[PDB]
C-alpha cells in the first residue's frame, strides 16, 4: 500500500547541504557530552550517565554495548535509536561476514555496515534519519588501534581524540592541548576523566559515569582457554566500583 | 503549521508528535504505584468507577503477559489492548524460539522497538500510552521496567504516572533514603502489598476503597490479580495499627 | 516563474530543471574542489578535504580518493555518505564484467551503468538524487589514457582537465592558461599543486590536506607504476615544486 | 609474608609497641635488601609490582624525620627519588612529591626545610615533563612565604608568573594565583591591589567550580 | 567417531576423537571435532562433518547474538531450541549429527541432536559410529553422582574403548570440562595412545633427481595495479 | 565595528587600575573579552 508522495525525500537547505543533517547535528549538541581517545597501547572510551528520575536504576541504562570483544562503542545521541542500530548493525554483522568467515568483524568492513544503515534511513522515503552519533573505537591486528566517528549524516572519519556533546566544543580544544600523541593509555584515562568532569560537574562519581577501555586480550574474560592461539575479548568494561579508585588518585 | 505534523525532523531538530504522544497519557488521569520488593513485586492502579451502566470487574488498566509477567498501561485503553496484544504474541513465541520464561528486561526491549518502528513510519502512528512491565526475573528478582511511547525504557524503584505523579514519587523517595535500600522488609508477600497502599494513601491524600483501586500481584512461578474480596481484606489490617 | 514548486521528481520547472537538482552541485560547490589531469603518459589526479580539523586522521583515510579496480581509480566530490552505495554498485558491476568475460572492465562500460543509477532516482520513484562528481581515470588499449567527468546526471563529457566542487571557474582559469599539448606527468603534477594553492584560502597549503594519486606509465626506470601516495611522500612533492 | 604490604603495615604498629627506629629498618629493607625481579629502574630494588608500596613507605619516613629531628636528612632524600620515577607511575612526580610537601602541613615542619624543597627541586624530575605541569607546586612556593612573612620575594615571582598563567597553562588555576594575590596587599596595608586581584578571582569563580576549598575562602 | 559426554555435580563434561575419517581412507591424523556455540556450551559434530560445520555457524551466530543482545548468558535449551527448528524444516535432509552440552545458571545440562529431527534427553549420551562399542563402557562401570575426577577417567576409557574398536574412532582424544561456577576446562591431545613411529629408513631426495622441464618466475609480492 | 570593541576593552582594563597607560597585560586580557563577546549573542 502506497499514497502518493509519501516516500518523498524532497526535503532540501537552500544552501544545499541536507536539511535533516544540520536538525540531527543540533539535537546532538544539546545532548549529553561524550568522548574517545586512541592513545599508543590502548584506547579509552568515556561517557556520563543519563540521571532523570533520582529513582531510576544506572545498570539497566547502557550506554556502552558490546558487538564483538574487539570493539568498543559509545553515544551522545539518540537512545531509542541505538537499540534499533546495534540489532541491525549486528545482523549485518553476522549475515555478510560471521555467516562466511565466522570470525570477529574488521573495524573498517563493520564501520561501513554501520554507515550504510544511516543512509538507509536517509535513502528510503518517510523514515526519519538516525540521530545517533557514534565512536566505534577497535583493535586489530592490521591498522592496530583504530578510532572512527560516524556522524548521523552517514560518514566516517577517523580521530585520535574528540568529543561529541553540550561541550563538544570546549572539549576539542581541550583534547589538542592536554593530550598528544606520546602519551599512553594510562595517560589518556586521566584525561578522559577530566575532560568529561568539565562537561557536568554536578557528580563526579563513578555512578554516572560508565568507564570502558580496549587493552590486551584478557584469558579471564573469555571464560574458556583450550587454545593457546585463540585471542581473548579485547574490550574490557570497566565497573563503577574500579572507577571511583581512579578518581581518588586523580 | 506543517512542521508539527511531518513525521522527519523539526526546524527545532526535536520532533513535536513524540511530545504529543504524551498528551493522550493525562487523558484517564491513572496513578499507578508498582514497588520492587525482595521476593514480589507489588503494583496498584487506579480503577476510575464509572456509573452503574458499566461494570467495574470487567475494567481494569492491568492485563496478563504471560506465567509471572504482568502490564498496567496508563494512557488511551482502546490503544493499550491493541498493545496488549503485541506483548502476548511475542511471549509465546519466544518460548517457542528459545523454551525459558521471557525475562521483563528483554520484554521491554521488543515493545520498545515495535513501538519505536511505528515512529519512523510514515503511515502507522506511534502508540500513545506507557508501558510499564512487571515481573519476578529468575536472577534479577523483582524489577519494573516502565517503556516510553518511543521506545525509551529504564528501571524505577517505584514507578508514577498521572498528573499526581510528583505527590508519589517524592513521598517514595525520601522512605527509600531511610532505609537506604531498595527493597522492602517483611518478607512475606502478604503485608508488602499492604505496605504500597498506606504510601499511596498518605501521597494522594485520599483513601480509596476497593472499588477505587486494582491491586496486581506478581510472586514466584504465579501471577494472579487481588478480587474485591482480596482487596477489601488488605485494608481491614491497615486499619489496624 | 511566480511560485516554486518543489515537491515531486515529475513535476518540471518552467525553466526545465528540477529544483532537487539545482542544489546538487551547489553542495559538491560546498565541498572540496576534485581536479583530474589526464596527460599523454598517464592520468594525474588531485583533490582537497573538506574537513578542516586538526585532531582527525588526514594521513590513513582518503574521503575523495578512492580505487575501483587496479585500472579505474575515481574521485568522489559531494555528499559522502549518499555515495558509499555508488561506489560499491560500481565495484560490483565491474567484477560481473571480469566474472563473465574474464577481462578487466574498461571506461565506457563502468560509465554507462553508473549513469542509468543516477537517473534512476530522478525517473521511478519518490526518491533523491544523491549529487556526486566522479572522475573517471581509467586505463584503454584502444583509445589510449581516458578522463570523463559524470555530474548527479547520467551522461558523460571527455575533458583532457577538468574541475569540479569549490572554485569550479576560478581553477578552470589556471589549468587553460598553463595547458601544454605535451602535458608529461611532472608538469601535471606542478600545475595540480599551483592551481589548488590559488584556489584554497590557505596559503601554506598543508600536505595533509591534499590527496595525491598518479596513474603513469612514466615512472622511474622507464616501468609502469602504480601507487597510492600516502601524505608522507606529498609533503616532498611540496618541497621540490616550490609550494613549501 | 615476604610481601611489600605486609611488612609495611607490621612495622607500623612497632613504632608505639617498641621504637620508632626498628619500623624505620624495615621500611628501607623493603628498598635496598632483596627484592630483586625482572628488571626495572629504580636504584634500590627492582621489580614492577613493589614500586606501589614503596613510595607509601617513603610517606611514613618522612613523616617520622621531621617529628623526630630527622628532617635536616629528609630534605636531600626527595631529590633522590628521582631515579624512581623512571619506572614507578611513568614519572608523574604529583602522586610522591605533592604528598609529600603535604606531609608538612599536618605534622609542622621548620621553614628552612619547607622552602628548601620547593628552591632545590624546582625542576622536578624532568627537563621536558613539567613545561606545561610545572605551576602544581608553583602556587605553594607563594604559600610558604606567608608563614615567613617576608613578601618581597613572593610578590616580585607572582608579577612574572602572572604574565604566562592566563590562558597559557591551566585557565581555573588563576582562581587560586589571585586569591593568595590579595593576601600579598592584603598584610601591606593596600586595597587597591587586594580588591581588584579578589574581584578578578570572584569573576572567574563562575566558569569552574572547586571543592569547597576555594569559593569557601 | 565417537562422541561420550557425562555429567556430575558441578557440571558436565564431554569427550571426543582427533580422527576424522571420509569413506575408507582416513582424511586427518588428527582433527577437532569440537564446535563451539556459547563460551560455556560446546558441541561435537557426527557423521557428515560439513553440515556439522555449516549449522553450528549459521545457527551459532543468532546464539551468540541473544547473549549480547538480552544481557544475559543463554540456557541450554536455547541452542538445542533453534537447532532441532532448523533440522525439522527440511524434513531429514541435513545430515548433520550434534550433541547440545553446556552450563547454565540454572544447571547442567545435556542434549542430543539427530538428522531426522528429534531431539534427545539423558544424563548420559553417545553418538557415531563408534556409540555402539562406546554405549557398553557407561553401562556397567558408572556409578551415580561421579566426582569431577571419576567422570574424567570414564570418559577418557569411554573414548578409548571406540578406538580399539571402530574403525573410523582412534588418534587422540579431546576432553572438554565444563563446571558451573568455573571457567571451562578444554584438554587439547587428553588421551594420547601412541605417537609418529619412525620409518626403519630415512626417506631424503637430493636435488637433481627430478628432471625439470621448464622454470617460471611467479611474483606474490605488491604488483603494480597499471 | 567590532574593531572598536577592542578599543574599548583596552580601556575598560585601564578603568578598573585608574591607569592611563596601556602595558603588554593588558592587551592579552582585552583579547580574550572581545572573542568571547563575539561568540556570545
Amino acid at each position: 500500500m502506497t499514497d502518493r508522495y509519501s516516500f518523498s525525500l524532497t526535503t532540501f537547505s537552500p544552501s544545499g547541504k541536507l536539511g535533516q543533517i544540520d536538525y540531527a547535528l543540533t539535537a546532538v549538541k544539546q545532548g549529553v557530552t561524550s568522548l574517545g581517545i586512541k592513545a599508543t597501547n590502548g584506547v579509552v572510551i568515556a561517557t556520563e550517565k543519563k540521571s532523570s528520575s533520582p529513582l531510576a536504576m544506572s545498570e539497566t541504562l547502557s550506554k556502552v554495548s558490546l558487538l564483538t570483544p574487539d570493539i568498543g562503542a559509545v553515544y551522545s545521541g539518540m537512545g531509542p535509536d541505538y537499540r534499533v542500530l546495534v540489532d541491525k548493525s549486528r545482523k549485518v554483522a553476522h549475515t555478510s561476514y560471521k555467516r562466511i568467515y565466522g570470525e570477529y568483524p574488521p573495524t573498517k568492513l563493520l564501520v561501513s555496515e554501520v554507515a550504510k544503515i544511516m543512509q538507509e534511513a536517509t535513502q528510503s522515503g518517510g523514515v526519519r534519519p538516525f540521530g545517533v552519533s557514534l565512536l566505534i573505537a577497535g583493535h586489530d591486528e592490521f591498522n592496530g588501534f583504530s578510532l572512527y566517528q560516524v556522524d548521523p549524516s552517514g560518514s566516517y572519519f577517523p580521530w585520535k581524540a574528540t568529543a561529541i556533546g553540550k561541550g563538544s566544543v570546549a572539549a576539542k580544544t581541550f583534547l589538542e592541548k592536554r593530550w598528544n600523541d606520546e602519551l599512553e593509555l594510562e595517560d589518556a584515562i586521566h584525561i578522559a576523566l577530566l575532560t568529561l568532569k568539565e562537561s557536568v560537574e554536578g557528580e563526579f562519581n563513578g555512578d554516572t559515569i560508565e568507564l570502558a577501555i580496549i587493552g590486551d586480550e584478557n584469558p579471564d574474560l573469555l571464560g574458556y582457554t583450550g587454545i593457546p592461539t585463540d585471542k581473548g575479548p579485547r574490550f574490557r568494561k570497566l565497573t563503577s566500583q574500579e572507577i571511583n579508585d581512579r578518581l581518588e588518585a586523580l | 503549521g506543517y512542521d508539527r505534523h511531518i513525521t522527519i525532523f523539526s526546524p527545532e531538530g526535536r520532533l513535536y508528535q513524540v511530545e504529543y504522544a504524551f498528551k493522550a497519557t493525562n487523558q484517564t488521569n491513572i496513578n499507578s504505584l508498582a514497588v520492587r520488593g525482595k521476593d514480589c513485586t507489588v503494583v496498584i492502579s487506579q480503577k476510575k468507577v464509572p456509573d452503574k451502566l458499566l461494570d467495574p470487574t470487567t475494567v481494569s488498566y492491568i492485563f496478563c503477559i504471560s506465567r509471572t509477567i504482568g502490564m498496567v498501561v496508563n494512557g488511551p485503553i482502546p490503544d493499550a489492548r491493541n498493545a496488549a496484544l503485541r506483548a502476548k504474541a511475542e511471549a509465546a513465541e519466544f518460548r517457542y524460539k528459545y523454551g525459558y520464561d521471557m525475562p521483563c528486561d528483554v520484554l521491554a526491549k521488543r515493545m520498545a522497538n515495535l513501538s519505536q518502528i511505528y515512529t519512523q513510519r510514515a503511515y502507522m502512528r506511534p502508540l500513545g500510552v506507557i508501558l510499564t512491565f512487571v515481573s519476578v526475573d529468575e536472577e534479577l528478582g523483582p524489577s519494573i521496567y516502565k517503556t516510553d511511547p518511543a521506545g525509551y525504557y529504564v528501571g524505577y524503584k517505584a514507578t508514577a504516572t498521572g498528573p499526581k505523579q510528583q505527590e508519589i514519587t517524592t513521598n517514595l523517595e525520601n522512605h527509600f533514603k531511610k532505609s537506604k535500600i531498595d527493597h522492602i522488609n517483611e518478607e512475606s508477600w502478604e503485608k508488602v502489598v499492604e505496605f504500597a497502599i498506606t504510601h499511596m494513601i498518605d501521597a494522594l491524600g485520599t483513601e480509596f476503597s476497593k472499588n477505587d483501586l486494582e491491586v496486581g500481584v506478581a510472586t514466584k512461578d504465579k501471577f494472579f490479580t487481588l478480587s474485591a474480596e482480596n482487596i477489601e481484606e488488605r485494608l481491614v489490617a491497615i486499619a489496624e495499627q | 516563474g511566480s511560485r516554486r514548486y518543489d515537491s515531486r521528481t515529475t513535476i518540471f520547472s518552467p525553466e526545465g530543471r528540477l529544483y532537487q537538482v539545482e542544489y546538487a552541485l551547489e553542495s559538491i560547490s560546498h565541498a572540496g574542489t576534485a581536479i583530474g589531469i589526464m596527460a599523454s603518459d598517464g592520468i594525474v589526479l588531485a583533490a582537497e578535504r573538506k574537513v578542516t580539523s586538526t585532531l582527525l586522521e588526514q594521513d590513513t583515510s582518503t574521503e575523495k580518493l578512492y580505487k575501483l579496480n587496479d585500472k579505474i581509480a575515481v574521485a568522489v566530490a559531494g555528499l559522502t555518505a549518499d555515495a558509499e552505495i555508488l561506489i560499491n554498485t560500481a565495484r560490483i558491476h565491474a567484477q560481473n564484467y571480469l566474472k563473465t568475460y574474464n577481462e578487466d572492465i574498461p571506461v565506457e562500460i563502468l560509465v554507462r551503468r553508473l549513469s542509468d543509477i543516477k537517473q534512476g532516482y530522478t525517473q521511478h520513484g519518490g526518491l533523491r538524487p544523491f549529487g556526486v562528481s566522479f572522475i573517471y581515470a581509467g586505463y584503454d588499449d584502444r583509445y589510449g589514457y581516458q578522463l570523463y567527468t559524470s555530474n548527479p546526471s547520467g551522461n558523460y563529457t571527455g575533458w583532457k582537465a577538468i574541475s569540479v566542487g569549490a572554485n569550479t571557474s576560478a581553477a578552470q582559469t589556471l589549468l587553460q592558461m598553463d595547458y601544454k599539448d605535451d602535458m608529461k606527468v611532472d608538469d601535471a603534477i606542478e600545475l595540480a599543486l599551483k592551481t589548488l594553492s590559488k584556489t584554497t584560502d590557505s596559503s601554506a597549503l598543508t600536505y595533509d590536506r591534499l590527496e595525491f594519486a598518479t596513474i603513469r606509465k612514466g615512472a622511474n626506470d622507464g616501468e609502469v607504476y602504480q601507487k597510492i601516495f600516502k601524505p608522507q611522500e606529498i609533503k616532498d612533492i611540496l618541497v621540490k615544486t616550490g609550494i613549501t | 609474608m615476604s610481601l611489600p604490604g605486609s611488612k609495611l603495615e607490621e612495622a607500623r604498629r612497632l613504632v608505639n609497641e617498641k621504637q620508632y627506629n626498628e619500623a624505620e629498618q624495615v621500611y628501607l629493607s623493603l628498598l635496598d635488601k632483596d627484592s630483586s625481579q625482572s628488571s626495572a629502574a629504580a636504584g634500590a630494588s627492582v621489580d614492577d609490582k613493589r614500586r606501589n608500596e614503596q613510595e607509601t613507605s617513603i610517606l611514613e619516613l618522612g613523616q617520622l624525620y621531621v617529628t623526630m629531628g630527622a628532617k635536616d636528612k629528609l630534605r636531600e632524600f626527595i631529590p633522590h627519588s628521582t631515579e624512581y620515577m623512571m619506572q614507578f607511575a611513568k614519572s608523574k612526580t604529583v602522586k610522591v612529591l605533592k604528598t609529600l610537601i603535604e606531609k608538612f602541613e599536618q605534622v609542622p615542619d621548620s621553614l628552612d626545610d619547607q622552602i628548601f624543597v620547593c628552591e632545590k627541586s624546582i625542576e622536578f624530575a624532568k627537563r621536558e615533563k613539567r613545561v606545561f605541569l610545572k605551576h602544581s607546586l608553583s602556587i605553594k612556593l607563594a604559600t610558604l612565604h606567608y608563614q615567613k612573612k617576608q613578601y618581597k620575594d613572593s610578590l616580585a615571582l607572582i608579577n612574572d608568573l602572572l604574565r604566562e598563567f592566563k590562558k597559557l597553562d591551566d585557565k581555573p588555576s588563576l582562581v587560586d594565583v589571585h586569591l593568595l594575590e590579595s593576601k600579598v596587599y592584603h598584610k601591606l596595608r593596600n586595597l587597591a591591589k587586594s580588591k581588584a586581584s579578589l574581584t578578578a578571582a570572584r569573576t572567574a569563580a563562575n566558569s569552574i567550580y572547586c571543592p569547597t576549598q576555594t569559593v569557601a575562602e | 567417531t565417537t562422541i561420550v559426554g557425562v555429567k556430575f555435580n558441578n557440571g558436565v563434561v564431554i569427550a571426543a576423537d582427533t580422527r576424522s575419517t571420509q569413506g575408507p581412507i582416513v582424511a586427518d591424523k588428527n582433527c577437532a571435532k569440537l564446535h563451539r556455540i556459547s563460551p560455556k556450551i560446546w558441541c561435537a559434530g557426527a557423521g557428515t562433518a560439513a553440515d556439522t560445520e555449516a549449522v553450528t555457524q549459521l545457527i551459532g551466530s543468532n546464539i551468540e547474538l541473544h547473549s549480547l543482545y538480552t544481557s544475559r548468558e543463554p540456557r541450554v535449551v536455547s541452542a538445542l531450541q533453534m537447532l532441532k527448528q532448523h533440522l525439522f524444516k527440511y524434513q531429514g535432509h541435513i545430515g548433520a549429527y550434534l550433541i547440545v552440552a553446556g552450563v547454565d545458571p540454572t544447571g547442567s545440562h545435556l542434549f542430543s541432536i539427530h538428522a531426522h529431527g528429534s531431539t534427545d534427553v539423558g544424563y548420559y549420551l553417545s553418538l557415531g559410529s563408534g556409540s555402539l562399542a562406546a554405549m557398553a563402557v557407561l553401562e556397567s562401570h558408572w556409578k551415580q553422582d561421579l566426582t569431577k575426577e571419576e567422570a574424567i577417567k570414564l570418559a577418557s576409557d569411554a573414548i578409548q574403548a571406540g578406538i580399539w574398536n571402530d574403525l573410523g574412532s582412534g588418534s587422540n582424544v579431546d576432553v572438554c570440562v565444563m563446571e558451573i561456577g568455573k571457567d571451562a576446562e578444554y584438554l587439547r591431545n587428553y588421551l594420547t595412545p601412541n605417537v609418529r613411529e619412525e620409518k626403519q629408513k630415512s626417506y631424503k631426495f637430493p636435488r637433481g633427481t627430478t628432471a625439470v622441464l621448464k622454470e617460471s618466475i611467479v611474483n606474490i609480492c605488491d604488483i603494480q595495479e597499471e | 565595528a567590532d574593531v572598536k570593541g577592542v578599543c574599548t576593552e583596552a580601556g575598560m582594563y585601564a578603568l578598573r587600575e585608574r591607569r592611563i597607560h596601556v602595558t603588554q597585560e593588558d592587551f592579552e586580557l582585552a583579547v580574550g573579552k572581545v572573542m568571547n563577546k563575539n561568540q556570545e549573542t
